[PDB]
């Protein structure tokens, strides 16, 4: 196998392939994460290129643990690999400590794996950016992981296509004292700022995390919220 | 489970001024039963050296095949034949290379040195060796040893000249001591294989022994 | 098998017998128990003859390697330490060996005792073997640093003679060596019965 | 060129160039002639000396009592392959207590030389070997190449200027089966003489002879031993 | 294998003018129990070699597919070379010495028969790699019962015909069935000659019990 | 395509490796050495090429002792041939251990020649080599076949030579050896002629400091000539 | 594992990487060693030390064994690796031999290590 | 294009792996079209069976492949990758049955195959 | 374009692998070998170009015995063909050692297909330069015959032709009432087709290698005997006048 | 533990007990020892429960893999070869006796026995297990050649019930399978359905 790193310094001192993966992320689907006072909401576009797709067969918002969830922007299978890695790391932490894994530690370990994927020979950095939500110590947690392997803790953030407009919209519409329902409303409205076409309960995916843990919104609740907002 | 079986056998070698004689019994046995009456334990190494190996017969065959492989390897490597002291070095190193799992063999090397003189080398199962004028190995070794010690080596003797060893006296001595070996050692009998190494080469003969 | 060695004002005296047995049967009476490692270093052999011979031969190979690579004659102490190193690895797997390394180096006459048990002792006087105590009793009376060459020869020869008279596994012939500043010399190889007739 | 760097890269016409450079290295070496009778196999090899103060390079390698090898090309690759097949003969005598058959041996030679032509970054062994052998079915003259192709020949010549020797062996091909050992060696000497320039003739110093067959171990005659075989050779007709 | 579980009993073999005849019964004994009565212990290698053996049958079954594989390897080249009985002797000796060497030997003792280049061949390989050639060979209790009769016949007549050797091994198996508690009155006889290897199936010997009336 | 972009095993159109040709070219940048084989022994004489008055001449070693009956003479890179001479010494002691006898000079020659072409970049063991040695060696010794001198080159080709010269002035000194050697030539004549040829091929004045001389004789060990003996050998030249 | 040969033959036979290392040596500070009769004296040219920089961390003179010391010219960290290897070799030789090293022995070892770094891939 | 992104699977300046699109353009080299439709109570695959030579065995030139009893599959692309992917899918189904003790679901098996593709 | 035709691990912009096509062309400049499966066996016929008269009879064999019931027919580089023949022999030996009976020819063809195409995925190895044919007979499966190219694709065939003159020999095979007609005239028609497709102007005089497997040898693959070979040779020569 | 099988014209009949013990305590009384390998290939296990279960599962997995690969029904001989290889290769750690009976269209119904040590042989009827040794004379005295399916079942039930009565390691119920062209038919005899034998002393 190749022991030569595919990610090397340019003469300018930059990592060009990390910029390439960031450009791939900017071509990805939007992912809006809002940390409310009692949970974190993650919402994403789930637009299918045809009606023949089985929408409920393949998802984009998945739970690592009961109280930890994740959404991405970028490449699907790389995101699937990172979900595999994150679930295995969280279960490793559970085997060692028999306690629920803190969100920041899972963020640290997933970021470390995706960091060494930017250094190891013959491998490529993942074309994903991640929004990781969780609840631990009676507190909600929201983080982002970048193709550079860096990770930033966020109260509200937007990724994917038209991420600048989503970030400006969230800056204009985030409050610390926001409840969970209002965070859901703001996340769906932020998805409306970058969506093309009429929104259904099938072309988006929303999950929330609170003191009861992390779970995904059913299409009944999604269509109820969509009827409430519009 | 036991990996070693004592198959019996008595070998002997004597060194002369320009010749050597290597003799062996032909009986190969186990316990109180004879496998075969014709197993001569003198095998040809070179034009000037004969090996003699007794003990575990599978170990004897392994020693012969390993030593002939090393023979041919040296002929290809250095484009010349053995020297007898180097053969002794090869056998000693081969025996000691498996000190934790030894060959159950007693070995003698008989032939000519680089000056044409007789050369006999005695070995143990675990690699010790020495050059001697004569050596008896095998089951009946220690019985045939003092006959060479007093007749050829002149021990416990008084007031007669140490005469040089001729060929006829040597072969008569070997025949008589192996007749005595057949008469007492139960693994010794049937026949006697004798080879004589001189500058012209190595010659062979066989003497019938007792069959019980 | 009884070997002895002692340092004194003119060098090192080494003495040995030549009897080797296989069990209760005397295998031979002409076995050389002193190896000539180099023109300035000798080594003794006592116990397992194959073990002693092969490890002393490997010591000769290693000291010749050192002389080739560093252009210097090996000291007694370094040779004994490398001997203890390569026998220490095979400790506990059945090695039976006891040797004395004698020689002359930059520090002068050097004598060391090494075994298969990892012992490496410096001392002026040593003797190894089953009948080593018989040699010890004679030499503790005979030894002095101010001894000359001939009475040291006689003391070593008499001690080996007493050991061969008192030990069943000791006999054959007495071989003597004298390591000096110019190297070792071979003194004599005298028969035991002639020594008994001489000392009677 | 773009397709002459590696053995795994294929030309549009379907040829591997590096193997052809290996056979050109074989053609760079001096000439040897392998020829067999009904009972004998003889290799006549032309030895070369790098200088007048240097001895002639050895070209005939004896391996077993029934098998000998003459080389053409790189000497070290020939040594490596020759030692591998030496230990193959040693293994056959060790396990089977029989001489190794020549045909399966050279099949294994082709099997080994198959692998450097298919792996990345590795070169074929740039030497071509003429093989004198004997087994129960008779004597054999074989040839092996860096292209992992082996050929059975009644007579063969390889090396520098071997085309004239090949013509000479082709012109007398029906006689070699009935020629005796002396006539076979004389024919091989004349064939190797056909490789030589018109200003130089066969000497004892540059000819090696390797003979195997009935009542004959593979013996290498060199220097003065070549002198009786040079006797009786006719001069070159104009 | 450290413990042979079901074993094979005595196998006999003897030379004659033009070939070698080897005979053995099909009794696989479950220790003391006569478990299997129709399992062949005499197997043909090729046109010029054949084997019989005593001891564990799973190990010799393994020996069967490995010998068949190396034989088929021989004719699949198509060079014309074939495995001589002496080469098979050498390979069997190397294999058994190797198996004894790494402390997991094959619990089988083999009588090997052959006829090649106008010469007969009979060889013996034990469980520990000791191998030797003899005109008449026997295993187990046969090595204490039949081979005295074989040696007595050979001392007064070294050269036999096929019918003489057949009668001799028939008498030897009558003695073996009379005396071996691990024997059975149902055996196969095979013969290796220039025409090849021939195996004969349903063979039993006559039994005499008149001595039981001599009380 | 530059010449640096091809592998170490890449063949020339003539059929040779480029790296061994580069090593053969690097032979010509080394010091001048002459070995002469006589019936009285083999003599070796190598120029030190002292490049500075601060350079210690005794720190310049060119002639080495393989073992007590075999010495060697040098042309080429010092750092590679140090490892080659160490390999030769280890092989001599290996054969002295296992066989209880010394090998021939020729056995030394193939045992040192067989590691010359063991270089490669692909599937290489830990301990392998990226470039062949640029070292040519002259082995002079005494064995059971008499005094012997051999030449070894980086290609692995080893030959027997009655009188061989290697180094920068190898061709002219070889022609000089051609016009001074005969089969009835003594060891003293070999020493005198070899130093005469070194004097005519070196760019300096020949003195006892910038040359090394050694002799191997039957019945004698390997001998290093001292500076005084070098001076009296110089005296009649 | 990285197995790219850094130093290879040029067509004129020179080794460019060793020459660049020699240029890096010549860029380094001057070190002079003089052997006296019962003394050896080393002297290195101290660079202009920064006013807030400690002079004990920039010492170019270090000992390799209790009788053998050294001075270097070149990169400081590579010299630190050389010194550490020399120290562990001196301690290993003292363990193996029960004698301290000689100057020629440890010099031969460190230069053999340097030449080994000239004769491998990825190094 | 930057570097060897056209030759191997490394990112373009647009962030696109050209070898994936080359795999897409190697899919259609077989010249086939397979249609798989889910019914209310069935699933049906229809593919092309091109037999241009009558010497070809019609029983051997096929694209409908059987993983296990319950799961079947239709294939697009070239034949060696076709047999390789169906063999790996059969091996993964057998490993699922050997580990988890039941027949592999279709979604799980195609997830494993696409992960191998990743 | 540049760079797409150097490795077997890179595609063309159209989606092609140039190294596999170069392996196809290295097949297409080799001598013609045909193989026909009929009602009671599989018979192979190989045109062996005698490039030099110094070679002995029996040199450069393209008919191999893969197994005691399985025969082999190659066209291309002989070294790759011999290596793949050894691979197939080892696979048959492995099948016998694991299972204890004769290997089905579809199975062994699949295995050699897997071992051929597995080297067409990498830049570190090259595709083989040889197309080949496997032919076997058994009582239960009858006669079966398979075609495998360097691309690693196995196709069942009733009869096939490869080499320089694969199209002409294929059309000649297409003209035969074949599924009912015996091996003893299969071999004669193979001789006729091989002598028809050989071009005497552009190639040297050749040898007609011939072999079969089927009921007449109880499912065993063997080379054609001398008298039958010269009979088929005389029939083929008498069809050319 | 008692297991056996009889071959008839048309297929095979497998019969077994159901007692599985460790020591003198009955761990289970209703263990199904007629382990299915394939749809018309069954095996009978005696000895160590874990070893027999592991080798049966491994052979079933491998046989399913090979039958899918070849796209053919598995031969009973091929399955028996797989059992023979696994039992011979691991003969120093397993205590297992397997009686493999099945039907294939190529060779009809076949019985093979893999005893301790890993031997392989084909037979008309195979007996194995702990109870096996107590019925040999009976099964050497009652079997007849060319024997019918239902009377193979009757013979199986009688020999099984005799081993039930004699062996303390045999117990529980009687389990029967019949493999033929129509497939596998499975039956359980219990209580009065077990064939009784007169023991009156």
């Amino acid at each position: 196998g190749y022991s030569f790193s595919l990610t090397t310094f340019s003469p300018s001192g930059k990592l060009v392939q990390i910029e390439y993966a960031l450009a791939a992320v900017a071509g990805g689907a939007p992912s809006v994460g809002i940390k409310a006072a009692n949970g974190v909401v993650l919402a994403t576009e789930k637009k299918q290129k045809s009606i023949l797709y089985d929408e409920r067969s393949v998802h984009k918002v998945e739970p690592i643990t009961k109280h930890i969830g994740l959404v991405y922007s970028g490449m699907g299978p790389d995101y699937r690999v990172l979900v595999h890695r994150a679930r295995k790391l969280a279960q490793q932490y559970y085997l060692v400590y028999q306690e629920p894994i803190p969100t920041a530690q899972l963020v640290q370990r997933v970021a470390s794996v995706m960091q060494e994927y930017t250094q190891s020979g013959g491998v490529r950095p993942f074309g994903v950016s991640l929004l990781i939500c969780g609840w631990n110590e009676g507190r909600p947690y929201l983080f982002q992981s970048d193709p550079s392997g860096a990770y930033f803790a966020w109260k509200a953030t937007a990724m994917g296509k038209n991420y600048v407009n989503g970030k400006t919209f969230l800056e204009k519409r985030y409050n610390e004292d926001l409840e969970l329902e209002d965070a859901i409303h703001t996340a769906i409205l932020t998805l409306k700022e970058s969506f093309e076409g009429q929104m259904t309960e099938d072309n988006i995916e929303v999950g929330i995390c609170n003191e009861a843990g992390f779970r995904r919104l059913t299409p009944t609740e999604v269509k109820d919220y969509l009827a409430a907002i519009a | 489970f036991s990996p070693y079986v004592f198959n019996g056998g008595t070998i002997l070698a004597i060194a002369g001024e320009d010749f050597a004689i290597v003799a062996s019994d032909t009986r190969l046995s186990e316990g109180f039963s004879i496998h075969t009456r014709d197993s001569p334990k003198c095998y040809k190494l070179t034009d000037k050296t004969v090996i003699g190996c007794s003990g575990f017969h599978g170990d004897c065959l392994t020693l012969t095949k390993i030593i002939e492989a090393r023979l041919k390897m040296y002929k290809h490597s250095n484009n010349k034949a053995m020297t007898t002291g180097a053969i002794a070095a090869m056998l000693s190193t081969i025996l000691y290379s498996r000190r934790f799992f030894p060959y159950y063999v007693y070995n003698i090397i008989g032939g000519l040195d680089e000056e044409g003189k007789g050369a006999v080398y005695s070995f143990d199962p675990v690699g010790s060796y020495q050059r001697d004028s004569f050596k008896a190995g095998g089951s009946a070794s220690a019985m045939l040893q003092p006959l060479l010690d007093n007749q050829v080596g002149f021990k416990n003797m008084q007031n007669v000249e140490h005469v040089p060893l001729s060929l006829d006296r040597a072969m008569r001595l070997v025949k008589d001591v192996f007749i005595s070996a057949a008469e007492r050692d139960v693994y010794t009998g049937d026949a006697l294989r004798i080879c004589i190494v001189t500058k012209e080469g190595i010659r062979e003969e066989t003497v019938s022994l007792r069959k019980d | 098998t009884t070997t002895l060695a002692f340092k004194f004002r003119h060098g090192v005296i080494v003495a040995a017998d030549s009897r080797a047995t296989a069990g209760a049967y005397i295998a031979s009476q002409t076995v050389k128990k002193v190896i000539e490692i180099n023109p300035y270093l000798l080594g003794t052999m006592a116990g397992g003859a194959a073990d002693c011979s092969f490890w002393e031969r490997l010591l000769a190979r290693q000291c010749r390697i050192y002389e080739l690579r560093n252009k210097e004659r090996i000291s007694v102490a370094a040779a004994s330490k490398l001997l203890a190193n390569m026998v220490y690895q095979y400790k506990g797997m059945g090695l039976s060996m006891g040797t004395m390394i004698c020689g002359w180096d930059k520090r002068g006459p050097g004598l060391y005792y090494v075994d298969s048990e990892g012992n490496r002792i410096s001392g002026a006087t040593f003797s190894v073997g089953s009948g080593s105590v018989y040699a010890y009793g004679v030499m503790d009376r005979g030894y002095s640093y101010d001894l000359e060459v001939e009475q040291a020869y006689d003391l070593a020869r008499r001690a080996i003679y007493q050991a061969t008279y008192r030990d069943a596994y000791s006999g054959g012939a007495v071989n003597l060596y004298h390591v000096r500043e110019d190297g070792w010399i071979r003194v004599s190889s005298d028969n035991v019965a002639d020594l008994h007739e001489k000392y009677s | 060129n773009q397709y002459d760097n590696d053995v795994t890269v294929w030309s549009p016409q379907g040829r591997i160039h590096q193997i052809e450079y290996a056979m050109e290295a074989v053609k760079q070496g001096s000439a040897t002639v392998g020829l067999k009778s009904k009972t004998h196999a003889v290799l006549v090899a032309l030895k070369r000396a790098q200088s007048e103060l240097a001895a002639h390079q050895k070209k005939i390698l004896h391996v077993d009592n029934h098998i000998g090898i003459s080389i053409a090309g790189l000497t070290a690759d020939a040594r490596l392959l020759c030692n591998f097949m030496r230990q193959e003969c040693l293994d056959s005598r060790f396990v089977f207590d029989r001489p190794l058959p020549v045909s399966r041996l050279v099949s294994l030679i082709g099997s080994k030389t198959q692998i450097p032509t298919q792996r990345y970054g590795r070169r074929p062994y740039g030497v071509g070997l003429l093989i004198a052998g004997y087994d129960d079915m008779g004597p054999h003259i074989f040839q092996t190449c860096p292209s992992a192709n082996y050929f059975d020949c009644r007579a063969m010549s390889i090396g520098a200027r071997s085309q004239s020797a090949r013509t000479y062996l082709e012109r007398h091909m029906s006689e070699f089966m009935e020629c005796n050992l002396n006539e076979l060696v004389k024919h091989g000497l004349r064939a190797l003489r056909e490789t030589l320039p018109a200003e130089q003739d066969l000497t004892t110093k540059n000819v090696s002879i390797g003979i195997v067959g009935k009542d004959l171990e593979f013996t290498i005659y060199d220097d003065d031993d070549v002198s009786p075989f040079l006797e009786g050779l006719e001069e070159r007709p104009q | 294998t450290q413990n042979p579980m079901v074993t094979g009993t005595s196998v006999l073999g003897v030379k004659f003018e033009g070939g070698v005849v080897i005979a053995a019964d099909m009794l696989g004994s479950y220790g003391s129990l006569a478990r299997f009565r129709n399992i062949s212990r005499i197997m043909r290698v090729n046109n010029s070699t054949m084997l019989g053996a005593s001891g564990d049958y799973a190990d010799f079954q393994y020996l069967k597919q490995v010998l068949g594989q190396m034989v088929i390897d021989e004719e699949l080249l198509g060079d014309g070379h074939s495995y001589s009985p002496r080469a098979i002797h050498s390979w069997l000796t190397r294999a058994m010495y190797s198996r004894r060497s790494k402390m997991n030997p094959l619990w089988n003792t083999m009588v090997i028969g052959g006829y090649a280049d106008g010469e007969s061949f009979l060889g013996y390989v034990d469980m520990l790699g000791v191998a030797y050639e003899a005109p008449s060979l026997a295993t187990g209790y046969g090595a204490y019962l039949a081979q005295p009769l074989l040696r007595e016949v050979l001392e007064k007549q070294p050269v036999l015909s096929q019918t003489e050797a057949r009668d001799l091994v028939e008498r030897c198996m009558r003695v073996l069935y009379y005396r071996d508690a691990r024997s059975y009155n149902r055996f196969q006889i095979a013969t290796v000659t220039e025409k090849g290897v021939e195996i004969e199936g349903p063979l039993s010997t006559e039994t005499n019990w008149d001595i039981a009336h001599m009380i | 395509r530059s010449e640096y972009d091809r592998g170490v095993n890449t063949f020339s159109p003539e059929g040779r490796l480029f790296q061994v040709e580069y090593a053969i070219e690097a032979i010509k940048l080394g010091s001048t050495a002459i070995g002469i084989q006589t019936s009285e022994g083999v003599c070796l004489a190598v120029e030190k090429r002292i490049t500075s008055p601060l350079m210690e001449p005794s720190s310049i070693e060119k002639i080495v002792e393989i073992d007590a009956h075999i010495g060697c003479a040098m042309s080429g890179l010092i750092a590679d041939a140090k490892t080659l001479i160490d390999k030769a010494r280890v092989e001599t002691q290996n054969h002295w251990f296992t066989y209880n006898e010394t090998m021939t000079v020729e056995s030394v020659t193939q045992a040192v020649s067989n590691l010359a072409l063991q270089f490669g970049e692909e599937d290489a063991d830990p301990g392998a080599m990226s470039r062949p040695f640029g070292v040519a060696l002259l082995f002079g010794g005494v064995d059971e076949k008499g005094p012997q001198l051999f030449h070894m080159d980086p290609s692995g080709t080893f030959v027997q030579c009655d009188a061989r010269a290697i180094g920068s002035a190898s061709e002219g000194a070889q022609s000089s050896l051609q016009e001074v050697y005969h089969k009835s030539m003594t060891l003293k004549e070999a020493i005198k002629s070899s130093l005469i040829i070194l004097k005519q091929v070196m760019e300096e004045k020949l003195n006892a400091t910038n040359i090394e001389l050694a002799t191997v004789q039957p019945g004698q060990n390997f001998h290093m000539f001292t500076k005084e003996e070098l001076e009296e050998v110089i005296k009649d030249i | 594992s990285y197995d790219r040969a850094i130093t290879v033959f040029s067509p004129d036979g020179h080794l460019f990487q060793v020459e660049y290392a020699q240029e890096a040596v010549k860029k380094g500070s001057t070190a002079v060693g003089v052997r006296g009769r019962d003394i050896v004296v080393l002297g290195v040219e101290k660079k202009s030390v920064a006013k807030l920089q400690d002079e004990r961390t920039v010492r170019k003179i270090c000992a390799l064994d209790d009788n053998v010391c050294m001075a270097f010219a070149g990169l400081t960290a590579d010299a630190r690796i050389v010194i550490n290897r020399a120290r562990v070799e001196c301690q290993s030789h003292r363990l193996t031999v029960e004698d301290p090293v000689t100057v020629e022995y440890i010099t031969r070892y460190i230069a053999s290590l340097k030449q080994r770094y000239t004769q491998s891939n990825g190094r | 294009s930057a570097g060897f992104d056209r030759h191997i699977t490394i990112f373009s300046p647009e962030g696109r792996l050209y070898q994936v699109e080359y795999a897409f353009k190697a899919i259609n080299q077989g010249g086939l079209t397979s249609v798989a439709v889910r019914g209310k109570d069935c699933a049906v695959i229809v593919t092309q069976k091109k037999v241009p030579d009558k010497l070809l065995d019609s029983s051997t030139v096929t694209h409908l492949f059987k993983i296990t009893e319950n799961i079947g599959c239709v294939m697009t692309g070239m034949t060696a990758d076709s047999r390789s992917q169906v063999q790996r899918a059969r091996y993964e189904a057998a490993n699922w049955k050997y580990k988890y003790g039941y027949e592999i679901p279709v979604d799980m098996l195609c997830k494993r195959i696409a992960d191998i593709s990743q | 374009g540049t760079g797409y035709d150097l490795s077997a691990s890179t595609f063309s912009p159209d989606g092609r692998v140039f190294q596999v096509e170069y392996a196809m062309k290295a097949v297409e400049n080799s001598s013609t070998a045909i193989g026909i499966r009929c009602k009671d066996g599989v018979v192979f016929g190989v045109e062996k170009l005698v490039l030099s008269k110094l070679y002995e009879e029996g040199s450069n064999k393209r008919l191999f015995n893969v197994d005691r019931h399985v025969g082999m027919a190659v066209a291309g580089l002989l070294a790759d063909a011999r290596s793949l023949a050894d691979i197939a022999r080892e696979e048959a030996s492995n099948f016998r050692s694991n299972f204890g009976y004769n290997i089905p020819l579809k199975h062994l063809a699949d295995r050699v297909a897997m071992y051929v195409h597995a080297y067409t995925l990498y830049s570190a190895v090259r595709p083989f330069g040889c197309s080949f044919m496997l032919g076997s007979y058994s009582v239960n499966d009858g006669a079966q015959l398979y075609m495998i190219d360097p691309s690693g694709v196995s196709y069942g065939y009733w009869g096939c032709a490869i080499g320089k003159a694969r199209q002409a020999a294929k059309t000649e095979i297409e003209k035969l009432q074949m599924k009912e007609m015996t091996c003893r005239d299969i071999v004669k028609e193979v001789a006729k087709i091989i002598y028809i497709v050989h071009d005497e102007v552009k190639d040297k005089a050749f040898e007609l290698e011939l072999s079969w497997v089927g009921e007449l040898t109880n499912g065993r693959h063997e080379i054609v005997p001398k008298d039958i070979r010269e009979e088929a040779e005389k029939y083929a020569k008498e069809s050319l006048k | 533990t008692t297991i056996m099988a009889v071959q008839f014209d048309g297929g095979v009949v497998l019969g077994a007990d159901s007692r599985t013990t460790t020591g003198s305590y009955i761990a289970n009384r209703v263990t199904d020892k007629l382990t299915p390998i394939h749809d018309r290939i069954f095996c009978c296990r005696s000895g160590s429960a874990a070893d027999t279960q592991a080798v049966a599962d491994a052979v079933t997995y491998q046989l399913g893999f090979h039958s899918i690969e070849l796209n053919e029904p598995p031969l009973v001989h091929t399955a028996a070869s797989l059992f023979k290889e696994m039992c011979y290769r691991y003969r120093e750690d397993l205590m297992a006796g397997i009686i493999i009976a099945g039907w294939d269209p190529q060779e009809g119904g076949q019985v093979y026995s893999v005893p301790m040590g890993g031997m392989m042989v084909r037979q008309s009827f195979a007996i194995g297990g702990s109870g096996s040794s107590y019925i040999y004379g009976y099964v050497d005295a009652t079997y007849r050649e060319g024997m019918t399916k239902e009377e193979c079942l009757q013979f199986t039930a009688n020999a099984l019930a005799l081993a039930m009565e004699r062996d303390g390691s045999s117990g529980g119920v009687i389990r029967l399978a019949a493999i033929a062209e129509s497939g596998v038919e499975r039956q359980v005899l219990l209580g009065d359905q077990i064939p009784k034998f007169a023991v009156a002393t």
